[PDB]
């Protein structure tokens, strides 16, 4: 399935994935594609962080869902 | 431009970047549960607070820069909801302290 990742800085990521795929590796597509360390992202899914460990079928996440993507700033 | 349509493309950029922000500080604070928000969580939403609060400023300063009737009261209605997760947010604190 395609699901899409806003970032907070106008940046739109589409990504081919699987109701299987759980969040590290969807966090680790996402830096084969844009280059952001897994340890930097913090995904959200409707207002809730989501776990490495869960996959996208735990968070409810389908089809042409839309995830955000926040970085965790280097210094606070 | 003074009509405010002259860099509309421009324009629509920023407001989606500002909407994206408003967007996830309020479905945060509708997710998370006061009393029970992590440290970690606390601290994202003041950084989403943050950063909403410049992006107000800035809506408040194009306002009255642009003549277009229905672009300026986009931006009042963007203004609004700005200020309405700035509320709950504030009500989330009273609830989590106190």
């Amino acid at each position: 399935m395609q699901i899409f990742v806003k970032t907070l800085t106008g940046k739109t990521i589409t990504l081919e994935v699987e109701p299987s795929d759980t969040i590290e590796n969807v966090k680790a597509k996402i830096q084969d594609k844009e280059g952001i360390p897994p340890d930097q992202q913090r995904l959200i899914f409707a207002g809730k962080q989501l776990e490495d460990g869960r996959t996208l079928s735990d968070y409810n996440i389908q089809k042409e869902s839309t995830l955000h993507l926040v970085l965790r700033l280097r210094g606070g | 431009g003074p009509l405010g349509s002259e860099q509309i493309g421009k324009l629509r950029s920023e407001l989606e970047m500002v909407s994206g922000n408003v967007r996830v500080m309020s479905e945060m604070l509708t997710e998370l549960v006061p009393t029970q928000a992590e440290p970690a969580d606390l601290e994202l939403l003041q950084e989403l607070n943050r950063t909403c609060r410049a992006m107000q400023q800035r809506v408040l300063e194009l306002i009255p820069q642009i003549a277009n009737e229905q672009l300026t009261e986009e931006l009042l209605i963007v203004n609004d909801n700005l200020n309405n997760v700035f509320l709950r947010h504030e009500r989330f604190e009273r609830f989590r302290t106190g």
